[PDB]
C-alpha cells in the first residue's frame, strides 16, 4: 500500500473508531476490511485477527498500525456464476429459498441483512435476475 | 433301506430286518434228500427239501446238516438254505437290502471268504458284514461289559469284554454242543432198553432233550435219590403214540456239559473254562466281570443251569466276591437282537463292505474290516 | 475420504446400545476427536484396525423402506425405527419383501375399516406399510395367478402375531365381501383361548409362549368369497410334559385344572394342590403373577362351549388330564436291578384306574414288564425301574399328544365348511430364534425349525431379485446367494447331532454326557460351525445363522427317549368305561420314533405345505420388557431384532446393490451437480457421464432400464459431496452479502 492508500485506508478506519482513541474493536476488522474493498470469509477474518477469543474480539482496541498487516494478509466470475447457478432453469431464484438457504446453510446470516439487501431485486412472481443482483453487489 | 441281520448256526436260522424286536423268520437249517424209489406218477418229485418242509417230510427224507461245530461242511446246500430264506421266507431279494452275518469266534478264514464270496457275486448282496456273536449278546443285553457265555448247536465259546474292548487272548472254544449232548442222549437211552438210530429219529430225540432235561443242582443227591424211587421219573409220547419213560437219566443228559468225561472230551467242564478265561484276563477287570456274566444260545435253556452255575462258581472263585448271573428268557434270540440292534446303529453305517471295495481287493477284505 | 470435521458417527455405550456422535478434526491414518450431545468431549481410539460406523444424512432417516438407507448397520437400522416409532408413531416397517412390526400397548385407529378401503387396490409401493398392505398383496397374488399365498409371522409371541393375524383375516373378510356369509374370524377368535390353555407355557424368560406352529388356511372361492378355515398344527414341545427346568410350568391345562379342583365339577377327579403332582412339581413355580387361573379356565370351557364341544366332552377332556397327573405320581420300587414292582395297594395307580375303568391288576402288571413275541413263541420279560420311569413317561406324551390332535380335530369340525375350497391363503404363527443362558434340547428344536425357515426365506428372496435384474436387463450373474446348508447338515444329516442322539439312546450304557464324546469325535475339528467351550467337556456351541448358542447334554437323553410299551396301550385302547379314551387311538413304527425323529418328521410337513406356496413374510418386535406403552429400549430391541434375522437379513442385503433410484428421480437431486455442458437433451446419458465423472469405481454402480443401483453407502458420498459444493456457495455468496452490508455502513459513514 502506498502513502495515499494508507491515508484513505486510515480515514475510513477513523471513522469506524466510536471511542475516538484511533481504535476500531477486533470485531469492526472485518468491518473495516470489508470497506475497504475486501470480501473476507469469517475463518479469513478470524485467521488474520489470530483467532481472538470472544472477551478481546468484544473490547480490545486496536489502531489502523496494527490492522495494516491483516489488511495486506486478507488482500494476498465464473466461479460465481456456477455458485448462483447452484440455487437455479429460467434465470430465476425464489426468494423464499434464497432466504432460507442463505439463513440456514454455510455462514448463516440473519433476516435483516437479507431483506435489506433483496429490497427491489424481487419482481412480482418474488424473482430474482441473480445476474443483475450479482453485478450490483459486486460494483 | 433297511438292513436284514440273519445268524447262520448249525441247528436254526434267524432271519429279519433291523430294527424289529424279534425275528421274523425262524427254522430248522436242514437240507433233505429223498432216499426211496419214487413210486407214484407225476407225485411231483421234488430235488430237495430246505428247513421246515423237510421237518415235516422228515419220516421219508434223509436229513444232513450243512453247518457242523461253527464250520460250514459244503456250500451248495447253504447256497440252497439262503436262496429260501430270502426269496420265500423273507420275500425281499438280496440285491435289495445290506446284510448282515454272523460266526463263531475262532473259524477257518476260508469260510468266511467263501460266505463273502457268495454273498456277493451269487446274490448280488449291496454291503456286507461278520459280527462274533458275544458282541451281539452284548448289545443285546444292554452292558458294555462281561464275559459272555454262549452255546448253541456246534460251537461253546467264552469271550470276555471290558467297556467294549474284547480281549483276544482269553477266547475259549469248545465243542460240545446241543448237538452232542443229543448224541450222548441217544447212547444213554440205549441203556434203559430205547434205541433212535436214524437221522429223523434223533430229531425225536432231540425234541426229548429240550420238552424234560434239567440240571442237578447237586449231582450225587439226586442219582442217590433217583436211584431210591421213581419220583424223578417222566414218560413221553413218541409220533405214532407209543410211550417211553425215562429216569434218572433225565438230568444226566445236560450235566455232560459240567463233566464232559462222559462223552470223553478232555477239557475241563464249563466251569472251568469260565473261570481260567476270567483268570486270563488282567486282574482289575475280573471284579467287573464276575459282576456281569452273561448266558446266550439255546443250550443254556435248560432249567436250573443259571443257579448250578452260581453254586459252583461261587465254590472255585475267591470267596467274598460277588457273583452274579444274568439269564434272560429272552436268551435264546439274544444274538439276534444284538444284530437287529448293530445293524439299526447310525455309527456303523460306514463299516459296511461296500461292494467296491470287495471288487478292488477280492475275499481278502473280509479280514481287514471285520475282525 | 468420508470422514471429515462435522461428519457424524455412532459410538457404542452402555447406557444404551449406540450413541450419536459428531466428528471434530479431519482422520488421517490412531485416535479421533469427537463430540457427544453432552459433554462434547471425547476421544476414541481405532484400536487395532476398526472404525466407527458412519452415521446416514437424515434425508434418508425416517423413510419408510430400510433398505432404501445407504449405509446399513445395526445403528443406523435401530436409530431409523425408534425415530419412525416415538416421532411418527409409525409402528409397521420394510425391509425388503418382509415388514416389520413393533407392537405398541396402546390401541391404534390404523386398522379402521376406511383405511382397508384406500389399501384395498393398491400396490405396497404406492402405500406405508400396514399390514394391509400384505394381506392386499398376497390377495392380489392369489387373483392374478391361480397359486395358493401363504403369510409368515414369528417373534416372542408376547409381540402380538395373535393381533396381526387377526387384522390380516378382518381385512380379507371386509375386502372379500363375505361379511354376511361368514363367521370365520368369529370362530377363530372362539377358538383361541383352546390353544391357548393347551398349548402355552411359561418359559424361564417370557409368559404365555407358545410352545407349536399353528398354521391356519382361509380357504376362498372360485369367487374368492370367504368359504370358511381348516387348521393345523406343527412342532409341538412334548417333552414339555414331563420334564421342566426351574421356574418353568408345563402345559398352562394342568394348572386352571388344578385350580378348579376343588369345584364340584371336578369332585370325582380327586385332584389335589397343583404342586402335588410329579408333573406339576418341578418347575417350583405353580402361580404365574396376575393370573388368576381359574378366571382363565372359566373363559377356556366359554369357548370350547361356543366352539360346540359338549359338556359331555369337556369332561372326558379334563377326566384325561387329570388321569395323566394321578399317572404322574406312579412310583415304583426296584427289587433288583433286572426288575421293579408296584407297592401294594398303591393309591394313585388306584385312582388312575378308577379314572380310566381299567383294572388294578392288569396295568399294575403292564407297567413293570414288556411283551416280546417271536413268530413262534411269546415271551413276557421283566424291565429295570428306570425302564419303568421311561415308559410310563413316553405313555403320557403319548396321550397327551393325542388328545391334542383330537382337540384340534373338533375345532377344524367347527371351522371346516362344505363347499369346495378352489385356492387358499394361510396364515402361520411360528416362534423365532430362543437363546437363553442354559440351552436344552426344546431349544435345539426350535433353532432348527428357524434354521430351515430361514433357509427357505433366504431362496425366495434370492429368487425375487435374480427376477428383478432380468428384469432390469442387467447381468444376474453378479448376485451372490448365501446358503445355511452347511448348517442344517450339521443338524439334520445322518451323523449328524440328532443322528448321534437317537444312536445314544439305544446303544448300552448309553448315558448323557459320552454322546458328547461322540460329538467332538465327529464334529470338533472337521466341521466349521460346531464349537467346543473351552470351560466344559458337557456343552457345544452352534453357529446358528443370526448367532452363536451353546447347548448342554445334561437334559438330553431322558428328554429324547420316546417309547411306547404296545401292550400299556392295548389296556387302555380296551377300555369300556366312558367313550373319548378309546376315540383317541382309533387311528406301529411311530411307538419307536423319539422325539427329535418326530420333530423331523413333523417339520418336513410344514416345509412341504409352505414351499408350495408363496410366502409373504410378517416380524414382530417386543419393544420393551414392560409393557410400557410407545416407549423403546435399545438393548431389548436389538436381542430381538438379532433374533429375529432382520439385521442378518439386512446384513446380506448389504453385499450388493440395496440402494435403487430412477433416472428422473436421481436426476433432479443431482442437477445441482451438473455444468451446463454435461447436461444433455437425454436423461439416461446424462445421468451415466454425471456418475462416471463423479465416481470413478465403475464397480459400484450398476446401469438399467430405469433404475440405476448403488452399492451401499455410495448414496450417501453423492449425499456428502452435493452438500460439500452447496456449502462452500452459499459460504461465498453470504459473504458476498455480508460485505455488501459493510459497504453501506462505510458509506452511511462517508456520507
Ligand atoms: C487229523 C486232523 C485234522 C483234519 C481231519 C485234517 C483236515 C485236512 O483238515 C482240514 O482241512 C479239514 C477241516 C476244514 C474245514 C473247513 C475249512 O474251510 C478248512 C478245513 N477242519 C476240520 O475238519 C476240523 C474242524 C474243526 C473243529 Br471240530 N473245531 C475247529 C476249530 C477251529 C477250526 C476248525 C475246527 N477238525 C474236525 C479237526 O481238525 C480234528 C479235530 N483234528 C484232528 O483230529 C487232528 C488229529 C488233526
Ligand atoms: N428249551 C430248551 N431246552 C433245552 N434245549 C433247547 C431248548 N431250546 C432249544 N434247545 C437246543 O438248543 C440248540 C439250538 O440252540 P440255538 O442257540 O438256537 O442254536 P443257534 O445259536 O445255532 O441258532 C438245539 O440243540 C436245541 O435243541
Ligand atoms: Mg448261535
Amino acid at each position: 500500500f502506498n502513502k495515499d492508500q494508507l491515508e484513505e485506508f486510515k480515514e475510513a478506519f477513523e471513522l469506524f473508531d466510536r471511542v475516538g482513541d484511533g481504535k476500531i474493536l477486533y470485531s469492526q476488522c472485518g468491518d473495516v476490511m470489508r470497506a475497504l474493498g475486501q470480501n473476507p470469509t469469517n475463518a479469513e477474518v478470524l485467521k488474520v485477527l489470530g483467532n481472538p477469543k470472544s472477551d478481546e474480539l468484544k473490547s480490545r482496541r486496536v489502531d489502523f498500525e496494527t490492522f495494516l498487516p491483516m489488511l495486506q494478509a486478507v488482500a494476498k466470475y465464473e466461479d460465481y456464476l456456477e455458485g448462483f447457478r447452484v440455487f437455479d432453469g429460467n434465470g430465476k431464484v425464489m426468494g423464499a429459498e434464497l432466504r432460507h438457504v442463505l439463513t440456514t446453510l454455510g455462514e448463516k446470516m440473519t433476516e435483516e441483512e437479507v431483506e435489506t439487501v433483496l429490497a427491489g431485486h424481487e419482481d412480482s412472481n418474488g424473482c430474482i435476475n441473480y445476474e443483475a443482483f450479482l453485478k450490483h453487489i459486486l460494483s | 433301506t433297511t438292513a436284514l441281520v440273519c445268524d447262520n448256526g448249525s441247528g436254526l436260522v434267524k432271519a429279519g430286518f433291523a430294527g424289529d424286536d424279534a425275528p421274523r423268520a425262524v427254522f430248522p437249517s436242514i437240507v433233505g434228500r429223498p432216499r426211496h424209489q419214487g413210486v407214484m406218477v407225476g407225485m411231483g418229485q421234488k430235488d430237495s427239501y430246505v428247513g421246515d418242509e423237510a421237518q415235516s417230510k422228515r419220516g421219508i427224507l434223509t436229513l444232513k446238516y450243512p453247518i457242523e461245530h461253527g464250520i460250514i461242511t459244503n456250500w451248495d446246500d447253504m447256497e440252497k438254505i439262503w436262496h429260501h430264506t430270502f426269496y420265500n421266507e423273507l420275500r425281499v431279494a438280496p440285491e435289495e437290502h445290506p446284510t448282515l452275518l454272523t460266526e463263531a469266534p475262532l473259524n477257518p478264514k476260508a469260510n468266511r471268504e467263501k460266505m463273502t464270496q457268495i454273498m456277493f457275486e451269487t446274490f448280488n448282496v449291496p454291503a456286507m458284514y461278520v459280527a462274533i456273536q458275544a458282541v451281539l449278546s452284548l448289545y443285546a443285553s444292554g452292558r458294555t461289559t462281561g464275559i459272555v457265555l454262549d452255546s448253541g448247536d456246534g460251537v461253546t465259546h467264552n469271550v470276555p469284554i471290558y467297556e467294549g474292548y474284547a480281549l483276544p487272548h482269553a477266547i475259549m472254544r469248545l465243542d460240545l454242543a446241543g448237538r452232542d449232548l443229543t448224541d450222548y442222549l441217544m447212547k444213554i437211552l440205549t441203556e434203559r432198553g430205547y434205541s433212535f438210530v436214524t437221522t429223523a429219529e434223533r430229531e425225536i430225540v432231540r425234541d426229548i432233550k429240550e420238552k424234560l432235561c434239567y440240571v442237578a443242582l447237586d449231582f450225587e443227591n439226586e442219582m442217590a435219590t433217583a436211584a431210591s424211587s421213581s419220583s424223578l421219573e417222566k414218560s413221553y409220547e413218541l409220533p405214532d403214540g407209543q410211550v417211553i419213560t425215562i429216569g434218572n437219566e433225565r438230568f444226566r443228559c445236560p450235566e455232560t456239559l459240567f463233566q464232559p468225561s462222559f462223552i470223553g472230551m478232555e477239557s475241563a467242564g464249563i466251569h472251568e473254562t469260565t473261570y481260567n478265561s476270567i483268570m486270563k484276563c488282567d486282574i482289575d477287570i475280573r471284579k467287573d466281570l464276575y459282576a456281569n456274566n452273561v448266558m446266550s444260545g439255546g443250550t443254556t435253556m435248560y432249567p436250573g443251569i443259571a443257579d448250578r452255575m452260581q453254586k459252583e462258581i461261587t465254590a472255585l472263585a475267591p470267596s467274598t466276591m460277588k457273583i452274579k448271573i444274568i439269564a434272560p428268557p429272552e436268551r435264546k434270540y439274544s444274538v439276534w437282537i444284538g444284530g437287529s440292534i448293530l445293524a439299526s446303529l447310525s455309527t456303523f453305517q460306514q463299516m459296511w463292505i461296500t461292494k467296491q471295495e470287495y471288487d478292488e481287493a477280492g475275499p481278502s477284505i473280509v479280514h481287514r474290516k471285520c475282525f | 475420504e468420508l470422514y471429515t470435521k462435522y461428519a457424524r458417527v455412532w459410538i457404542p455405550d452402555p447406557e444404551e446400545v449406540w450413541k450419536s456422535a459428531e466428528l471434530l478434526k479431519d482422520y488421517k491414518p490412531k485416535v479421533l476427536q469427537l463430540r457427544l450431545e453432552e459433554g462434547k468431549d471425547l476421544e476414541y481410539c481405532l484400536d487395532p484396525k476398526e472404525l466407527p460406523p458412519l452415521r446416514n444424512p437424515d434425508i434418508l432417516v425416517g423413510e419408510n423402506d430400510l433398505t432404501a438407507l445407504s449405509y446399513l448397520h445395526e445403528p443406523a437400522v435401530l436409530h431409523n425405527l425408534k425415530v419412525r416409532f416415538i416421532d411418527s408413531k409409525l409402528i409397521y416397517t420394510y425391509c425388503g419383501i418382509v415388514l416389520v412390526a413393533i407392537n405398541p400397548y396402546e390401541q391404534l385407529p390404523i386398522y379402521g375399516e376406511d383405511i382397508i378401503n384406500a389399501y384395498s387396490g393398491q400396490n405396497m409401493g404406492d402405500m406405508d406399510p400396514h399390514i394391509f398392505a400384505v394381506a392386499e398383496e398376497a390377495y392380489k397374488q392369489m387373483a392374478r395367478d391361480e397359486r395358493n399365498q401363504s403369510i409368515i409371522v414369528s417373534g416372542e409371541s408376547g409381540a402380538g402375531k395373535t393381533v396381526s393375524a387377526k387384522y390380516a383375516m378382518r381385512y380379507f373378510a371386509t375386502v372379500s365381501g363375505s361379511a354376511s356369509e361368514a363367521n370365520v374370524e368369529e370362530k377363530v377368535l372362539a377358538s383361541n383361548p383352546i390353544m391357548e390353555s393347551i398349548g402355552n407355557a411359561k418359559t424361564t424368560r417370557n409368559d404365555n409362549s407358545s410352545r407349536f406352529g399353528k398354521y391356519i388356511e382361509i380357504g376362498f372361492d372360485k369367487r374368492y368369497r370367504i368359504i370358511g378355515a381348516n387348521m393345523r398344527t406343527y412342532l409341538l414341545e412334548k417333552s414339555r410334559v414331563v420334564f421342566q427346568a426351574e421356574e418353568e410350568r408345563n402345559y398352562h391345562i394342568f394348572y386352571q385344572l388344578c385350580a378348579s379342583a376343588a369345584l364340584p365339577e371336578f369332585k370325582t377327579l380327586r385332584l389335589g394342590n397343583a404342586n402335588y403332582f410329579h408333573y406339576t412339581k418341578q418347575g417350583g413355580s405353580p402361580v404365574i403373577d396376575g393370573i388368576d387361573d381359574a378366571k382363565e379356565m372359566v373363559n377356556t370351557r366359554q369357548a370350547c362351549t361356543l366352539l360346540g364341544i359338549s359338556d359331555s366332552y369337556q369332561m372326558g377332556i379334563f377326566r384325561i388330564l387329570a388321569g395323566i397327573l394321578h399317572l404322574g405320581n406312579v412310583e415304583f420300587a426296584s427289587r433288583d436291578s433286572d426288575s421293579c414292582a408296584i407297592p401294594p395297594k398303591h393309591d394313585p395307580l388306584t385312582i388312575f384306574c378308577d379314572l380310566m375303568g381299567v383294572d388294578y391288576e392288569e396295568m399294575a402288571h403292564w407297567l413293570c414288564h414288556r411283551k416280546l413275541a417271536t413268530a413262534t413263541e411269546t415271551y413276557i420279560k421283566p424291565i429295570s425301574k428306570l425302564h419303568a420311569i421311561n415308559a410310563r413317561d413316553a405313555l403320557a406324551k403319548h396321550i397327551y399328544a393325542n388328545l391334542f390332535n383330537w382337540i384340534v380335530d373338533h375345532v377344524n369340525k367347527a371351522l371346516h365348511s362344505t363347499v369346495k375350497q378352489h385356492s387358499f391363503i394361510g396364515v402361520l404363527d411360528i416362534y423365532g430364534f430362543e437363546t437363553f443362558e442354559i440351552n436344552s434340547f426344546e431349544q435345539f428344536c426350535i433353532n432348527y425349525a428357524n434354521e430351515k425357515l430361514q433357509q427357505q426365506f433366504n431362496m425366495h428372496v434370492f429368487k425375487l431379485e435374480q427376477e428383478e435384474y432380468m428384469k432390469e436387463q442387467i447381468p444376474w450373474t453378479l448376485i451372490d446367494f448365501y446358503d445355511n446348508q452347511p448348517c442344517i447338515n450339521l443338524i439334520e444329516a445322518k451323523m449328524g447331532v440328532l443322528d448321534l442322539l437317537d444312536e445314544e439312546c439305544k446303544m448300552p450304557k448309553g448315558s448323557d454326557d459320552t454322546w458328547a464324546q461322540k460329538l467332538y469325535n465327529t464334529h470338533l475339528n472337521k466341521c466349521a460351525l460346531f464349537e467346543k467351550p473351552r470351560l466344559s467337556n458337557k456343552a457345544f456351541i452352534i453357529k446358528h445363522f443370526a448367532d452363536k448358542v451353546e447347548y448342554q447334554c445334561e437334559g438330553f437323553l431322558e428328554k429324547n427317549k420316546d417309547t411306547v410299551y404296545e401292550e400299556q396301550i392295548k389296556v387302555l385302547k380296551s377300555s369300556k368305561k366312558f367313550k373319548l379314551l378309546p376315540e383317541l387311538f382309533q387311528d406301529s413304527k411311530e411307538h419307536k420314533k423319539t422325539v427329535g425323529h418326530q420333530f423331523r418328521n413333523s417339520l418336513h410337513l410344514l416345509m412341504e405345505t409352505l414351499n408350495a406356496t408363496t410366502p409373504h413374510y410378517v416380524r414382530c418386535i417386543k419393544p420393551n420388557d414392560f409393557k410400557f406403552p410407545f416407549t423403546f429400549d435399545e438393548k431389548r430391541a436389538v436381542q430381538q431384532l438379532r433374533a429375529c434375522g432382520v439385521l442378518e437379513t439386512i446384513r446380506i442385503s448389504a453385499a450388493g446393490f440395496p440402494s435403487r433410484w430412477t433416472y428422473q428421480e436421481f436426476f433432479s437431486r443431482y442437477r445441482v451437480l451438473m455444468k451446463q455442458k454435461d447436461v444433455l437433451s437425454d436423461r439416461k446419458q446424462t445421468c451415466k457421464n454425471v456418475l462416471e465423472k463423479l465416481i470413478l469405481d465403475k464397480d459400484k454402480y450398476q446401469f438399467g432400464k430405469t433404475k440405476i443401483f448403488f452399492r451401499a453407502g455410495q448414496v450417501a458420498y453423492l449425499e456428502k459431496i452435493r452438500a460439500d459444493k452447496l456449502r462452500a456457495a452459499c459460504i461465498r455468496i453470504q459473504k458476498t452479502i455480508r460485505g455488501w452490508l459493510m459497504r453501506k455502513k462505510y458509506m452511511r459513514m462517508r456520507r
